[PDB]
């Protein structure tokens, strides 16, 4: 059943979305690294969902932001088509557990959950090999996520910060720490979102979605090996100019 | 020279050396199921290709030998000889069955059919390939019909990427309407295998064995005893395969839980973590210096 | 301020590979079969001289 | 020794044609061979022992 | 008179072969199987650095 309505903005993401690149310490140094980053200053979208076409398109990698608390968000679905002539990723969370699976869903136009029975989201699935299952991710506040997957292989990124009466993106830096990489291999295209609905009742969402693109960035480790300032090589010349002289 | 003069000479360099050695390995008692992996009496078709994950084992890949009657391994990132003393994260093992002379397309930067269409494998593969004769098992009089290879694709494929979708594939601009007409294929192809071809045409089993390096905590390695820890001594030392000497010491700094290395400008490792206890540690080099000569003249 | 920067730049570049499969000799010797590890040794030494 | 010119090679189909294990060549890579544009072509064949 | 021979003699060197099969890139790449073109693409670049 269709019964969601979806409004778009645009906003400026400012300098967010820098997570560790790998599990090394390091400390007193500058770094210089080449991987898939969210651009300085770029464009962000504000999606407001109340009770549509949301799938959105996946590309390189997508960073999520919310900062909401009533936790009426949860999971995720990604594919290429969201049919069953191929396979597709149910990322699901709970209270107690995170449930992902491989399979080849039948999926509806507007997902969502009963509660607590997926059957508004695919009819069946038959045929799939991958299932795993572990302790869930989500546990005023502000939740930025960062997906990706390269060479087959899925890598999700978390971090959660306190946040002060603010309309607006913050102004500062927070890094991000990989939680979970599986090996997915399928074809990835678009993806979609998950939220539950009681009964219905009427219900408000919303959310900041970005893209990250291949980059070059100069990270800075203080004495305490934690991350508190970055360079974009690629944003004006005088930031050019500061990557050429580190 | 037998004679000498007047002045200060440099020589050389002492150091100090080490007494002993320590090993330190994460504490595995199961044994990685590599028997079920071989002799399994029924593999998949090359374009629907299983994959099976191996972790939290003790591996001893010389047992391997006595499972296939394969003549030898074919190793890129490593070598088979040294398999027994490395340690990685996780194993993965693919399994399916090709023709004769399409064995050489499973190899880092290969083109043709299977390569592009059925099975792909990474530029920077780091891992191993067996593959043997099996004309006694998947052949038939008649002629086997029971393996598949796809032969027409949109794009090419992408490294461990599996298609099992199943439609006609369009080659003019009519739509295929799902009818195999004309400009319009199947593009699932079926090997006819007989026991009466030549050695290129015979069917022949592969199983892939892929390795991940140490970045998160070890979980897969061989059977190396664990000894004790020992500190504020010149020792050599060999945590997880990462072998060297110094004098390991208290850590002060704040590991965070998911780190489990420590490295310095120049790119070598000074801190690390032990795999049973959770605490960190410091490596320095063993004491050395220069030394230099003071003498007259030998006359 | 010239000599502190030769020198650093001296030590910065002792981690590059030069060609090879990595930069530690450890890594090399405990991957590869000895008479495999000469053609990644020398790669290394040719570069550090 | 035979002589091939003027016309369209395709050396995928050689798979087809005998048992043969795998190519061995020299100046070029066996999977690049359907980009190359030469100007002629020598075939040569024999029976030796093994 | 030093300054123009200079230059002009580095010029000129670009089209040495250093023991590869050709002095241009885009041929080795052509003809070449991928992972079997870096050890002909080496000496090329050892010679000109
Ligand atoms: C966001 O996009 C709009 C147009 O889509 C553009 O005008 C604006 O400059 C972008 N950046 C913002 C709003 O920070
Ligand atoms: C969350 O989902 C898992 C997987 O289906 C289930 O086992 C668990 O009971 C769920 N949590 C609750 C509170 O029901
Ligand atoms: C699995 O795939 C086969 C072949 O594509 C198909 O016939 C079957 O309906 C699918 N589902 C099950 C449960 O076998
Ligand atoms: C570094 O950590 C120490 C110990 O927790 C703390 O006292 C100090 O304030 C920290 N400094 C910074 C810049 O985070
Ligand atoms: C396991 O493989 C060996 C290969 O020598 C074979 O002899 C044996 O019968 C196989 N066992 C099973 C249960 O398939
Ligand atoms: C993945 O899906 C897209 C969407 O149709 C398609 O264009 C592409 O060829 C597929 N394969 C790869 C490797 O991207
Ligand atoms: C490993 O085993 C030893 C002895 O059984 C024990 O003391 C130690 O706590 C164990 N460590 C872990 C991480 O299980
Ligand atoms: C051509 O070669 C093939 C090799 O498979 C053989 O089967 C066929 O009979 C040959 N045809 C002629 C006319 O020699």
């Amino acid at each position: 059943v269709n019964l969601i309505t979806r409004t778009q903005s645009y906003t400026n993401s400012f300098t967010r979305g820098v997570y560790y690149p790998d599990k090394v310490f390091r400390s007193s140094v500058l770094h210089s690294t080449q991987d898939l980053f969210l651009p300085f200053f770029s464009n962000v979208t504000w999606f407001h969902a109340i009770h549509d076409n949301p799938a959105l398109p996946f590309n390189d990698g997508v960073y999520f932001a919310s900062t909401e608390k009533s936790n009426i968000i949860r999971g995720w679905i990604f594919g290429t088509t969201l049919d069953s002539k191929t396979q597709s990723l149910l990322i699901v969370n709970n209270a107690t557990n995170v449930v992902i699976k491989v399979c080849e869903f039948q999926f509806c136009n507007d997902p969502f959950l009963d509660v607590e029975s997926e059957f508004r989201v695919y009819s069946s699935a038959n045929n799939c090999t991958f299932e795993y299952v572990s302790q869930p991710f989500l546990m005023k506040n502000l939740r930025e996520f960062v997906f990706k997957n390269i060479d087959g292989y899925f890598k999700i990124y978390s971090k959660h910060t306190p946040i002060n009466l603010e309309r607006d993106l913050p102004q500062g830096f927070s890094a991000l720490e990989p939680l979970v990489d599986l090996p997915i291999g399928i074809n990835i295209t678009r993806f979609q979102t998950l939220l539950a609905l009681h009964r219905w009742t009427a219900g408000a969402a919303a959310y900041y979605v970005g893209y990250l693109q291949p980059r070059t960035f100069l990270l800075k480790y203080n004495e305490n090996g934690t991350i508190t300032d970055a360079v974009d090589c690629a944003l004006d010349p005088l930031s050019e100019t500061k990557c050429t002289l580190k | 020279s037998f004679t000498v003069e007047k002045g200060i000479y440099q020589t050389s360099n002492f150091r100090v050396q080490p007494t002993e050695s320590i090993v330190r390995f994460p504490n595995i008692t199961n044994l990685c199921p590599f028997h079920e992996v071989f002799n399994a009496t029924t593999f998949a078709s090359v374009y629907a290709w299983n994959r099976k994950r191996i972790s939290n084992c003790v591996a001893d890949y010389s047992v391997i030998y006595n499972f296939a009657p394969f003549f030898a391994f074919k190793c890129y990132g490593v070598s088979p000889t040294k398999l027994n003393d490395l340690c990685f994260t996780n194993v993965y093992a693919d399994s399916f069955v090709i023709r004769g002379n399409e064995v050489s397309q499973i190899a880092p930067g290969q083109t043709g059919n299977i390569a592009d269409y059925n099975y792909k494998l990474p530029d920077d593969f780091t891992g191993c390939v067996i593959a043997w004769n099996s004309n006694k098992l998947d052949s038939k009089p008649s002629g086997n019909y029971n393996y598949l290879y796809r032969l027409f694709r949109k794009s090419k494929l992408k490294p461990f990427e599996r298609d099992i979708s199943t439609e006609i594939y369009q080659a003019g601009n009519k739509p295929c309407n799902g009818v195999a007409g004309s400009n319009c294929y199947s593009p699932l192809q079926s090997y006819g295998f007989r026991p009466t071809y030549g050695v290129g045409h015979q069917p022949y089993r592969v199983v892939v064995l892929s390795f991940e390096l140490l970045h998160a905590p070890a979980t897969v390695c061989g059977p190396k005893k664990s000894t004790n820890l020992v500190k504020n001594k010149c020792v050599n030392f060999n945590f997880n395969g990462l072998t060297g000497t110094g004098v390991l010491t208290e850590s002060n700094k704040k590991f965070l839980p998911f780190q489990q290395f420590g490295r310095d400008i120049a790119d070598t490792t000074d801190a690390v973590r032990d795999p049973q206890t959770l605490e960190i540690l410091d490596i320095t080099p063993c004491s050395f210096g220069g030394v230099s000569v003071i003498t007259p003249g030998t006359n | 301020n010239h000599n502190a920067q030769a020198l650093n730049t001296l030590v910065k570049q002792l981690s590059s590979k030069f060609g090879a499969i990595s930069s530690v000799l450890n890594d090399i010797l405990s991957r590869l079969d000895p008479p495999e590890a000469e053609v990644q040794i020398d790669r290394l030494i040719t570069g550090r001289l």
